[PDB]
Formats: C-alpha cells, structure tokens, sequence
C-alpha cells in the first residue's frame, strides 16, 4: 500500500524484534510483571495517561465536540487533584461517561480534519512514526502539562509506558512469532489504530 | 436533613464542611481557608392559615489556630409567620430584597457576588430588617412576586450616632427602606427589579473621606434563563453613596454588572464563565472615575450527588495596580481556588 | 426536641431564635436585639437506680455585624447523676441555688432579674457549681424541696489571687456556698427560702471603689400563687457585699423586691404587670443610700401555640438620673420591647 | 448519635459535657475548667465504589464568664473520599500523621499528649492538610496501614512569609509532608512508624530565642499490646527543630518518649499508669540540656456505661523549677483532677 | 315607635334614597367592585377597623368586661405589629377568638349603662343618626389611635368604610327597593344594630 | 478453745449483756430507731463504712487480690466524690459488684495468713477483743484516710456504728436473752464471723 520505505522500515523492524526484544526491552518487561505489584502498575499507568489528558481535551474541542472535551476535563480534574496527581482514577470510579480511553490528540485532529500520514516510518528503538500522528500529536507539547515535562521525564514517561505496554503484551507474544510476515501484520495493525483514534 | 417532624413539627439541621485552599500572589489571600457552616430551620403550624418559621445559620472558620480568635458569626437568624396568600413576615438579622435579583448572578463555584458586601444598606445580609413577601401577587398575578422591606439605624459604637449594636461606618446605617419585584415569564426566564433607600449616619459623612451625600440608594434589574441544563443570568446595578470604595469609604456614584453563564453534563461537572464590573463615580480625593472591582471568573464544580461535591475556580483580576487600589486596598492579583464540599 | 431515644438514651436539641428590637432614649440599649439560643439536654439510664444526664446551652447574638467580636457565649455546661429517692448531684456552670426562690419573679416577657448579674456570686449563673439536690426532702416529706451548693474560687487574671479562669472583681468569687429550700404549702401557693455566702477576692476589696467586706452573703424568701390561670409571685432579699453597684463596684448593703401579676387567657395572650427595686444603703464616697434599679414593667406576650409567641413590654423606670445612677452606667430611661420568637 | 438515616446518608451528632475541675498549687492551672464538645460527622454513599465524608468537631469552654472572649474553637473540619480499598482523601483541618502512632500513648484519663501541641507541625491537629490513607496496603498485606500527607505555608499574620491565616511561631509552618506506617503484627501487639518534615518559617527563625534550622523533623515508633483487657504502649519520637521549648522557641533536638499501663475491669474501673518525659538538647543561651515534661501519671476512671464515665486523674510532675522553666512558663506544680462526663 | 321627627327624617331619607343613592354613591360603589382587587379591598378593610380595636378595648374596660377588652388589645398588637399596620388580620387567623366583630366604642358604653338613645335623625348624606351612638362614638376620638388623625383622615375614613359597605350591600340592593315603607325597615334595623352592640 | 481468761470474761459478759444493754445502750438504741429518720441512718452507716474503703483496698492487696482491691477503690472514689463526702451509696447503685461489704482490714491479713488471736479479752461496755483483729485492726490507722480522724472522731465512729448495729440487733436482741449459755454463743458468733473474713467475704 504505502511503505516507500518498505525497505528501510522492515531492516528496523527486524532490528527491534530479533535484536532490542528478545536481548533487552522484553527481559526489563519480565522483571516488570514479576517483580512490580499491580497497584503500582494501575497506578503508574493512571498516572502517566493523566498528563495527556488535558490536551486530549484542547483537541477533543478543535475536533467539534466540546463535551467529550469536557469528560477529559473532568478526568483531568478529578484525578489531579482528588486521586493524588493522576494515580488514582477518581473520576473512572465517580461516573461511567468519565471512564479513561485512549487519547485524542493533534494528530487525531489532524486526521479528523483529513490530513494524511507521513509515509511510515520504523525506527530503532521506538517502533513507529508517521509525520502526522507521531510528531504531529508533539504540537501537544506546547501547552501545559506537557510542556512541563524536560526532555529526561518525557523519556522516563516514555519507557514506564513502554514497558507496561510490552509487559502486557507479554501473555500473547506469537502470531507475531507464528506468522508468514510480521511486519505486514504490525503495521497493518498500526494504521487501523491509527485511523480508529482519527476516527 | 429533616431530623424531626412529629405532629406539625419539624426541624431542619443543615450545613457543609468546605476543605478550601486559595492559591494567589497576595498574602493576604493565599493559604488554607477552610470553613464551616452550620445551622437549623424550624417550622411549626399553628393552623391551617398561619404557620410560623425560625432559621438560625453560623459561619466558623477552620482555617486557624484553636487560640485564635473571631472565627465563628451569624450570618442569619430570624423568626416569622407565613399567612398563605396574604404572605409572610419576618424579622430578625436577614438578606436584603436587593438580593432578590442580584442571588441570581451569585452561583459561581466560589467567588462572584462581591461588587457589595454583608451588612451593606440591604444589599446582602444585614442587622435589623423586617421583610413583607408575597407570592404569587395575592393569590392573583401566578408566578409574580413581591417583597418589602424596612430596616432601623444601626449607628456608631458611641455618641450621639450610637445604638446598641454599634460598628464602624463601613456598616453602619439608618432607618431606611427597600422592595423588588420579580416575575416568572415563559417557564425559564424570569425578570426582576429592586430598590433600596436609606440614611447615612454622621460618621458616614465625616470619617472615610470618600462618599458624601444625606442618603444612599440602588436601582437594579436583573434577567436570568434556567432550562436545559443551560444558566444565563445578569444584573445592573447603579448605587448612590451605597458602594464601599475598600477602606476609602464610599463611591458617590456607582453602576455594578455582572454575567454569567453555565452548562449541566450529564456526568456531573458543571463549567462556569463570568465577568463582573464596579466603576466608581465623582471620587473625592483626585481619584475620579476609579474601577473598584473587575475580572473574568472561570471555574468549574463537579457533582458526586446532592451531597457530595468538589470544584475549582479561577479568578482572572483584570485591576490595574493604582494610587487608588493601593490606598483602598483592593486586592489587585489573581486567584485560584480548589474545594471538596460536603453538606448535609 | 427529641432527636435521639434509642438504647436508653435520650438526646434533645432545644433552642429559641427571638427577633427584637428595642425602642429607648438611652442609646446602649436602643436598637436591634435579636439573638438566639441552642443547647443540648441528654440523659442516660444506667441502672433501673441510676441516669446519669447533661446539659448544654449556648447563647449567640444575631445582632452585630459579621466583622464583630465575642457574639457568643455559654450560659450553661454541667453533667451529673440523679438517683431519685436519693436526689441529684451535678458539677459545671450552671445556677446559683438562690435562683431557686428568685427565679419566682423573673417571668416578665423580657424584663426582670436585673436586681443581680450573672456571674455574680450564686444568685444566677456562676463558674464552677456543685450543686446537691433532693426532691420530697429525701422521700420524707412530701413537696418540701431543698438544694445545697458549693463553689470553688474564681479568681483573678494575674496574681496571687489568680486562677486559670481569670476574670474582673465585678465576677470574681473566692470560696463560697449557698441553699434553698422550697415548700409547697396548699395546691397553687409555695415559699421559698434560700441562703448564700461566699469569700470575697482580694481585688473585689481594692480596685472597685463600692464595697468592702471579707464576704458576700444573701437572704431571700419569696412566694407564688399558680393556678386557675392566675400568677401572682413575689420576693424579698436582702444581699451584703453581694449586689452590684453597676460599674462602681458592690452595695455593702442591699435591700431587692419584686412583684409581678399575670392572668393566661383562654385565647392565648398573658398579660403581665410587675414592680422591681433594688436599694444600697451605705455606700461609700458621698453616696448615701442609693436606688440600684426601679421601674414598673407592663407587658403581655401572644402564644401561637408551644412553639410560637410574641410579646410587647414596657419598661417604665422610675430610677432619678442622680450622680450615682450616671457613674455606674445605671440606665435611667424607659424601654420598650417588642419580639416575636420561634422555639424548637 | 445516629439522627439521620434516608437515602443512604448518614448525620451524626456528638459530643460530650465534663464538668470539671483542677487542683494545683499553679494558679494558672487550678480551679474550674468545665468544657464541652459538640461536632458532627456525616456520609453520603455515591456508588459501590465510591462514597463521600465530612466531619466538624468543637471546643467550648464552658468554665469562664459570658462577657469572656475566645472561648470556642475549632478543632477538627474536613471533607473527603473513600475509594472501597483504593483508600481515602480528605483535607482540611485533621490530625497530622505523626498522631497515627503517638495517639496509642494519648489515653490518660485526662493529661498526657503533652510532648507536644496542636498546630504543632503535623504532631496533632493542624491547619490545611491533605491526607491520603491506605488499609491493608493495596490488598497486597492484610493489617499494615499507610499513610501520606501535606501541609502548605501557615504563616505570619504579615510580612513576605504572610497567609491569610496568619499566627505566631510555634504555630506556623512553612510546605511540609508526612508519613506513618501501622502493623497489626500477632495479636493485640502493633508497631508503628511516623517521618514528618516542613519547611520552618523566617519567623520562627528569627523572634523566639531558641531553635534555628531550615527544616522541622521527626521521627517517631511506638508499640502497643491491647487484649485481654490489658493496654500497654510506649512510643519514642525524635525531634529536630519541632517541639516547643514553652514560650522561649523550639528545641533544635530532643527526645520524647511515653509509656503507659492500663487495665479494664468488669466492673467498669479503668486504672492507668503513666510516665512522660521530653529532653530538649543543644538549646542556646547557656540552657544546654533541659527538661521540657516529665511526670508520673496515675488515675482512673469509672465508665458507668457508653455514656457517663467519671475520673481522678493525678499528674505527679517531676520537672524541677530552673532558671529555664520559669522563662519558657513550663508549669512546674502538680495537679489533680476529677472530671464527670455525659456522652453522646 | 318614638320618632318625634319623622316627617324631617322622611324627608331627608328619600333624599338619600333616591337622589343621593343613584346618582351617587352607588355608582362609585360598583366601580369600586370590579375595578379595585379583592386583597386591597380586605386590607383596607382590616386597615380602618384597626385604628378602634384601641377603643373597643378602653370602652370593654368601661363597660365592666375586661375579658374581650384584651380580646381587643391583642387584635390591635398583634395586627398592627405583625400584620403589616394593620393591613393582615393575624390575630383572627391565630385564633377564632380575636376574629373581627362590629365596633363598640362609647355609645356602646352609655347604651349598656342605660342611657337611652336621642330622638332619631336621618340626615342628607350621613344617614340614621343618633345623639347617643353616632354622637357618643366621636368620645373616642379623644384618646389616641383616634386623636391622631387629621379631620381629613377622619372624613376619609368615614368615606372609604361607607363605600365599602356600599359596595358589599349591592346584590341585596333590590330587596330594600321591593318594599313598601322602607324608611320603617332602615330605622328598625338601625335599633336592632345598635340595642344589640349594648345589649 | 483455750481461753486462758475465760473466768476474767464471763464476769465481764455478765456486765455487758445485764446491765449495760438493758441499762443503758438497748435504751439508746431504741431511741435511735424511734426518732432518727431511716436516711440519716443510711447517709450516717454509709458516711463511717467509707471512712474505712481505703484501708480494706490496702489490705487486699496484701492478701494477693487486687480485684476487690479496685473494688473497694471504687467504692471509695464515686462515693467520696459523687455520694457528698461518702454520704451516699453511688457505687452500690451504679453496680453489683460494688455492694458495700464488711471490711477486710489488717486484722483479716494477718489471719490470713496465719497468725493468731491470741487469748480472747471481753472488755466491759466495749465487748469481744482479740489482740489480732481488734487492734491489729488498729494498724489500719497509721495510714489515709483513717488516720486521719482525731481520737474523738474515732469515738464517734465506733459509737454511732455501734448503736445503729445495736438498733438493728433490736429485733434480735429478744432471742439471746433465753438459750442456754449466751456466753459460748456470743464467742462462737465472734470467732465464726472473723474466721470467715480471712479469706471468704459476705455481708450486708
Ligand atoms: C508506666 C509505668 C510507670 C513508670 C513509673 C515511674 C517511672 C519513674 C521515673 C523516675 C525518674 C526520676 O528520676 C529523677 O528525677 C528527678 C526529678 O526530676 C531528677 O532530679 C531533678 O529534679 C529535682 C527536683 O525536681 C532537682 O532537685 C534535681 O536537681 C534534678 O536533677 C533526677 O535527675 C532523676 O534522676
Ligand atoms: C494479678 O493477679 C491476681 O492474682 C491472682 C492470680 O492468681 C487472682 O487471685 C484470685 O483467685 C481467686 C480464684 O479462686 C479469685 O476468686 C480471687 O478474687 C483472687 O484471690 C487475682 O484475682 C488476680 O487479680
Ligand atoms: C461536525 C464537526 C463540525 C464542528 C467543528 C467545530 C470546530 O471548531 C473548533 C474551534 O473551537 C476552539
Ligand atoms: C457526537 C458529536 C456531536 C456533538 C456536537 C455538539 C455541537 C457543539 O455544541 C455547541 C456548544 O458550544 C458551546
Ligand atoms: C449528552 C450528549 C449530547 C451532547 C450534549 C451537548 C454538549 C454541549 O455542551 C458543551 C458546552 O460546554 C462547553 C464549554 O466549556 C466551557
Ligand atoms: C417584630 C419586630 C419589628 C421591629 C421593627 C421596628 C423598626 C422600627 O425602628 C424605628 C426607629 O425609630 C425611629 C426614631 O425616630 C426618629
Ligand atoms: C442588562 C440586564 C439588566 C436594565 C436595568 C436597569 C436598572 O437600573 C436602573 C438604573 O437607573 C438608575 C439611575
Ligand atoms: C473551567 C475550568 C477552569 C480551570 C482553571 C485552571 C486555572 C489554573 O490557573 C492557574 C494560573
Ligand atoms: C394581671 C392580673 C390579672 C388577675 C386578676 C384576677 C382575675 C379574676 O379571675 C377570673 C376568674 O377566672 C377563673
Ligand atoms: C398589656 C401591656 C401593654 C403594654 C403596651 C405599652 C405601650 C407603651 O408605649 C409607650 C410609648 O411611649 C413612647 C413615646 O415617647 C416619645
Ligand atoms: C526514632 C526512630 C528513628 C530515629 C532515626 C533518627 C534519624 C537519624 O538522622 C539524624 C540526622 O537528622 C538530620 C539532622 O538535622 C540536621 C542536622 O542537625
Ligand atoms: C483471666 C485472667 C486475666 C488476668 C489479667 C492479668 C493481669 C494484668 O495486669 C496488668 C496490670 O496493668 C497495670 C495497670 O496499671
Ligand atoms: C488511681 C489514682 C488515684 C490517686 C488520687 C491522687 C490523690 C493525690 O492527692 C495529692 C494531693
Ligand atoms: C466530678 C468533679 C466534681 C468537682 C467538685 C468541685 C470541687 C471544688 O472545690 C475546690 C475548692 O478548693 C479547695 C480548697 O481551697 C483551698
Ligand atoms: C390588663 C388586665 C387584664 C386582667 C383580666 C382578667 C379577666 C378574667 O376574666 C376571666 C374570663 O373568663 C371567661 C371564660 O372564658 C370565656 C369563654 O367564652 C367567651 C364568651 O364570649
Ligand atoms: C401593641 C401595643 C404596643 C405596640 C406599639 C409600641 C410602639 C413603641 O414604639 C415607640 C418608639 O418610640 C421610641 C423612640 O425611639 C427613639 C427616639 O429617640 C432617640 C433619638
Ligand atoms: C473475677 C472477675 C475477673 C478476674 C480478673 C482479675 C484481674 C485483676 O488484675 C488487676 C490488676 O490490678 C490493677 C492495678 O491497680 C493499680
């Protein structure tokens, strides 16, 4: 479909499944899930997923819908300054309509505003990045919350998330192992997520 | 909460607790401001036409030491009768009916409601006041209410202005007057008027320098929109010799606005936006035409139920830092405020 | 009210909120008066001999400006056991014994009792009573009542006369005690006599220019006729170093009578005429013998029911404006009251 | 008690009136010192996961005149969640942590609790903290509690380092956190661990004469046996720059420590032994080391059910009258008390 | 029955009949009735039988009956004080025995000490008149309540109650005009009104 | 049962039982039941037997019980400071196991553990004593509260007891008079009733 640069993105990919994954990365997501009990777990991911959450609302308004820029709101507020700076979700448990998804961000109004991605890129060490999303969704970066952040803790945020993400992976790891061509898969997997938050 | 109702008898202990902390630049406003509020309405019926009422409730503050001292007042304490449709009235320490139309730009989450102060020529909350109220103009006008109202000197703590309950000229007062009117139109909005007339005690007109004049009077209007789950109100104000220049003294002239507008989710948070304006008018010391009181108010309150509640506001204080601020001591900063409330 | 009757114990929250003013050329007294009263009354069984009991009330100006100071006060706060044949005993501030008789005569709608102070040795209120009671003269006599009473002293801010509830020679007391006995002769009709005595501090005897003695004693007998809607009540005492010369300081001698008549009207109004005096003989510094207090009182109070009342009452004060009436602070003007009051 | 429950809400009404009094050669320490306590505690359910909380309590002393000021306090006032066993939140005024381990050695019958103050960082009942508290700690160890809590700047009442709710040193503070960790280990046996930490004010480092340092710390642990109707517990703390030294600053170190022994009868008499000792250490001015308390404590009280409860309490104080306790106004004197009580 | 000026009278009747009755009087009493609201005719009402409530009571006093003589103070201090200066009757809705009742005042007194009434007259736009009621009432307005008004406020007193029980009688009109003699039927009633007040 | 002066007691038992009560005392003791109400009676029997609840707590805890010893200790505090002065019996009231009860005194600790009358003396108007209860007793006025009283109050004390015991004995009295022996019953009565108080408690 799209990959001009087929070529370049499956020599990363292969770098990051058969060199980063096996060696470093999934072993640091092993000691996660034996070593770290969930409620640090729950409460790292609240956290974490709280500092997006404004913009997710500043974005849920350009995309037309201010009530859904509201939920975030008061998912934001709630959980700030009630569940202990995001690691409780005060809100998730005060009302169904405030329960946490995944964020919106200035990639999502871009794509809800029918801008296209980048081409697609694979990169090691990170995994993914189109221009649009990846990048675009960086313009949240100028206004608070995330702004806040020096470069060390968008990293540190950045790997907690990471890890978490690969230490919940972990229990289906295969098909991607038992399957023909792995990178077509991912990435097939990466633009239907992609397209559903876009929406 | 209904704690008793055993034959026509009932009594009503209600209050909140506010957890409260205000976060600003001026000291004299920054920290922790928890407060309290408790208190009792009683009803009893005497027969089928008369019926006779109390309400007592106490502000004390939480926000100190347990050695310091004034932090507990009465805000309301009165007794009256209700007669059906020929009325009601009251007597005893109350709202001023001027507040009949202005309560209704009074619903930000914490601040707004501040272009007047308490015990202020029956603008909100005062000592001595008897109140007529009629609903429903007689029984004839459905939907049409009117309200009348009488107030006696409260002067200085001595000589020859002095009376029992004496106080600085800041809030003192004498006999004086006030009445508002309001109508329910189309199911939703309603309009209301108010006017207040009192004297001013000598010290008024010789102590704080600022306001000169014999009386001191306020004409107000007011509109509000409630349906929806959408709120819109606003109120106009012009006062004479009515409107506290801070510490100054009095605004000869002075015209008092304020807008507000706010939304009802249904998931429970309720968002607020409000502006709000007094100018003061013929200052005597220079000052002229000197701003009182402006900012832009944002702020939002989420509801866990009827009982529970938290919120944030955000006070944007659009003041410059004058001679005239600076002198009057109007906080000039702004200010930002986080609540959890529970009430009962 | 009773709020709580569960488990063999009972709870009752109780209070009055009393809307009035007061008409008077004499400006301490003229003006808004409204306050408010909320208490506390519980009692506990604790054997089938047994109940132990408390009680709390609490009196807050509704009259004064939310910026003002000491609004608030307690009257009253003592616990105690009762043990029915064998009587009662309790501990806290609560009512000097000689208030067993006296209070015969304080029935006025708002006047009276002002022969005397609170916190004037045990003729009212006091810091710091034990007081034992005995109900049928310990079940052998029946309907003769008779009461004993002990205070410790209540003493200074600062000094040798000093004690943690520091306070000034006008309601100081050193160690003292005082009883009552009360008998109630025929159906309707009752006398009374009661007995008081207590050391004087060190500072009642030198800073306050009235007054000097190691003691302050006081007798009293009175008398009431109640029934068939008639109350005729009256009292005679007599106080030495007891009485206070208003801001002067005590009458070494005084001589205290009142009388009050009231009839209960079938359709609910009580009207109420009465006569109080009060006389110090050998004062010092010129003044001879001296009126402390003097007025007819003229009155009637309107029950709605036994939750609702009004009232009208005219202080006439025969007091002469001399130089001991003024340096004392003594007012000489009439005064007349009008309040209407919810209870629950 | 339970005056309210509809809807899923819950009031509650309590409080206690103890008429008591005190015996000390220290005059201001003897005499009346009648009191009560009136508060409310409340809840609202909101869903399975969720549900809501407030409670008030006050201080009245009952043991001075009605003309007397700053008689009333408030001691607690917060507002806050409870998340099933995620755990809880509330702010407002509350205990510190520092009193989740010290309060096992707070049981006298009437003194003890005394090594340190209210508004004394987060050791007792303090202004504008958010606490946060864990049971069971994550489901993850059946019995250990947690806890986590901050306090924001209590000022001066003026100057740079001004709040709103400005006091003296000694009862301010400058940001501060604490934590306190609780086991419930065999059976009636528990230990407890408590860290606090504040930023000191510029005024407590500059007024007082004693006590210098940019930060207030303590340390504190404490076990506890309670079966078999035996309580014993004992509590060690470390302080830096925390606990006072009277009226002349705070101690830059010192160790306190409290232990006490009690047995609970059948009958319904409590005994208690007690001994409580605080060493302040490098003070300045030439006072070194020197004793802040230390006394032997015995006494008991009689519950004659959950309501009523009567106690003699005997501090046997053991301080000596220095140079230092005679500056700082360190009672030196022993006291007796007795005390009867009506609950509610 | 007595009348020595029966003929005067007559004449003077007939003059109120039926000249001073339809031409005016009337009239205004039936613009009174639709165009003036039911409430601020029932507070007019209460407002001018309040100013005698203080003379009822002195006459009740006087004639022996101190029981409704505060019967009749409590109306006075409870209408004047709570009832909006006598605008509300709250006295007559606290209980039935403070509900409103006809005047007695000093004719009343002297009547019940037997005195007995003048001849009669009827006059040309006040109406039956006697020396003793009529007359006699004008001692209360010697004392105050009644001393303080204006002879204005008296003449618009005595114009506001007139054109009241003007107003009330209009539906019963034509049952006094559909009777021979009815000179004889006012001046029966008037006696009948006037022993009764004295009993 | 010993009895070395047993010719020295019956001549003054004879004193005591035939010229002392009839004489005297059993006179007094009906006026006592004659003219002073029930109440004085209670507030006076109750006012003495607290005079002496601190010294039995003390002895019990020299008997290895200090259960009773609180007992007592509690009995003596809500009565001395609730039942005015120990005029009344708070602690009976508030519960069943405060009861008044006779005192365990220093007598009953020595007997407890076990030390011995002695002889048996009968003094005349005073009546049975054993130097180990009567007067080992004593010891109990070396320490508060009971030492506290100056010998005339200790007089008082014992007399009004032992009238208010003789006024309630009146009813009694009659049926001692005539049985054979009312020497042997009376010392018997004595030794069985102070036997029982070292260990083992019962009264009225
Ligand atoms: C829970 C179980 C109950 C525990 C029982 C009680 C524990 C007993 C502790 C006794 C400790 C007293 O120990 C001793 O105290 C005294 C009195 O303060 C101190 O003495 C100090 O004060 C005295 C007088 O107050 C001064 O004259 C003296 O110069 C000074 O040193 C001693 O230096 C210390 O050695
Ligand atoms: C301390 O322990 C104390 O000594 C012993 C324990 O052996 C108990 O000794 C007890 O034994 C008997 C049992 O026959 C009890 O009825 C009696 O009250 C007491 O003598 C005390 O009641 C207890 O208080
Ligand atoms: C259907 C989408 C149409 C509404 C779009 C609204 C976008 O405006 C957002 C700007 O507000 C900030
Ligand atoms: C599901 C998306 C539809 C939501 C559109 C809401 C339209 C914007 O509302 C206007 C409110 O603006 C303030
Ligand atoms: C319940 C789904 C229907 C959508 C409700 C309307 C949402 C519009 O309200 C948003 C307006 O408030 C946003 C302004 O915030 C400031
Ligand atoms: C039921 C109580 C109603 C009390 C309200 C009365 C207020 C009246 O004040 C009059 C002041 O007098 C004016 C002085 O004269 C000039
Ligand atoms: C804008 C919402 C209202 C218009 C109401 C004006 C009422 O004030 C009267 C001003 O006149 C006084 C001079
Ligand atoms: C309606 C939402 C209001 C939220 C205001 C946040 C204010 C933070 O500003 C501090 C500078
Ligand atoms: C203010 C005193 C009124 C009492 C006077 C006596 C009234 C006579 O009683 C009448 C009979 O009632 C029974
Ligand atoms: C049955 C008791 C009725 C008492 C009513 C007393 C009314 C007295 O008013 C006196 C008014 O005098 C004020 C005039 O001074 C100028
Ligand atoms: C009581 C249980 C734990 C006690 C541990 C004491 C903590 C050890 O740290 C000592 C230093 O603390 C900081 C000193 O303050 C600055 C220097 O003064
Ligand atoms: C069933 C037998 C239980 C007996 C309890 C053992 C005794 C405990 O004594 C503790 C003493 O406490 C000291 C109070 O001071
Ligand atoms: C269980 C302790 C009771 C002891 C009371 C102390 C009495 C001391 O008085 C000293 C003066
Ligand atoms: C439940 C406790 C009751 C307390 C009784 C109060 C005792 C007051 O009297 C103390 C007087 O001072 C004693 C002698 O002064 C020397
Ligand atoms: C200011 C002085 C007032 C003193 C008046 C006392 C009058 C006592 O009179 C008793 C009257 O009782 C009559 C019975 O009640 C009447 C009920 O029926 C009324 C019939 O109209
Ligand atoms: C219901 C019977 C009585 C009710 C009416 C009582 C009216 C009393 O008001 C009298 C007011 O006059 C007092 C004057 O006020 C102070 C004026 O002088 C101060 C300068
Ligand atoms: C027979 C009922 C239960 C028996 C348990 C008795 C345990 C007594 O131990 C009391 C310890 O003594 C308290 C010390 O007083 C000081």
């Amino acid at each position: 479909r799209s990959d001009p640069l087929e070529g370049f993105n499956r020599t990363m990919f292969n770098f990051n499944f058969n060199v980063v994954d096996p060696y470093v990365l999934r072993p640091v997501a092993v000691a996660w899930r034996d070593y770290v009990p969930q409620p640090a777990r729950n409460g790292l991911s609240n956290f974490t997923s709280n500092l997006e959450e404004p913009a997710v609302m500043v974005n849920y308004f350009l995309q037309g819908d201010p009530y859904k820029g509201m939920v975030h709101f008061t998912r934001f507020f709630l959980n700030t300054i009630l569940g202990m700076g995001g690691l409780i979700d005060v809100a998730g448990m005060a009302n169904p309509q405030l329960q946490r998804v995944e964020p919106h961000r200035f990639g999502s109004t871009l794509g809800h505003y029918g801008v296209g991605y980048g081409p697609y890129v694979q990169l090691p060490f990170y995994g993914s990045f189109t221009l649009r999303d990846e990048g675009g969704d960086m313009a949240d970066g100028l206004y608070p919350v995330l702004s806040w952040l020096t470069w060390p803790m968008s990293i540190g945020k950045w790997a907690v998330e990471g890890i978490e993400t690969r230490a919940q992976l972990l229990d289906s790891d295969g098909l991607l192992r038992q399957s023909s061509d792995p990178y077509i898969l991912m990435r097939e997997a990466y633009f239907q997520r992609h397209d559903f938050i876009a929406n | 909460a209904e704690i008793y109702n055993k034959d026509g008898n009932k009594l009503d202990l209600y209050g909140k607790i506010d957890g409260l902390h205000y976060f600003s630049d001026d000291k004299s406003v920054d920290g922790d401001q928890t407060y309290m509020r408790v208190g009792v309405k009683g009803e009893t019926q005497i027969n089928d036409q008369l019926t006779g009422y109390g309400q007592w409730e106490y502000n004390v503050q939480a926000n100190n030491t347990e050695s310091s001292s004034d932090q507990a007042w009465t805000r309301l304490a009165f007794a009256g009768l209700k007669f059906g449709d020929a009325g009601s009235f009251d007597y005893g320490r109350n709202y001023g009916v001027v507040y009949d139309v202005t309560s209704w730009t009074d619903v930000l989450p914490e601040f707004g409601g501040d272009t007047y102060g308490s015990d202020n020529f029956l603008q909100s909350r005062a000592n001595g006041v008897a109140t007529y109220r009629n609903s429903d103009f007689f029984g004839l006008v459905d939907g049409l209410n009117f309200a009348l109202q009488y107030q006696g000197k409260n002067g200085s703590v001595s000589g020859e202005g002095a009376t029992n309950n004496g106080r600085g000229w800041s809030k003192q007062n004498g006999d004086g007057f006030g009445t508002s009117l309001t109508y329910d139109i189309w199911d939703g909005i309603s309009a209301g008027f108010a006017y207040s007339h009192s004297k001013r005690t000598d010290e008024q007109n010789s102590v704080p320098a600022l306001g000169r004049g014999d009386n001191a009077e306020t004409y107000t209007g007011g509109l509000k929109y409630d349906a929806n789950n959408i709120y819109l109100a606003s109120r106009y104000t012009q006062t004479y010799n009515a409107t506290r220049a801070g510490s100054l003294g009095f605004a000869n002239k002075a015209q008092n606005f304020e807008v507000v507008a706010q939304y009802q989710f249904d998931f429970g948070l309720r968002p607020s936006v409000a502006y709000l304006q007094s100018k003061g008018k013929d200052l005597e010391r220079g000052y002229g035409d000197q701003d009182i009181l402006k900012y832009v108010d944002v702020g939002a309150t989420y509801y866990f139920n009827k009982n529970m509640s938290t919120y944030v506001d955000y006070k944007i204080n659009l003041l410059d830092d004058n001679s005239f601020t600076r002198n009057a001591g109007i906080s000039t900063d702004d200010v930002v405020a986080l609540g959890l409330v529970y009430q009962f």
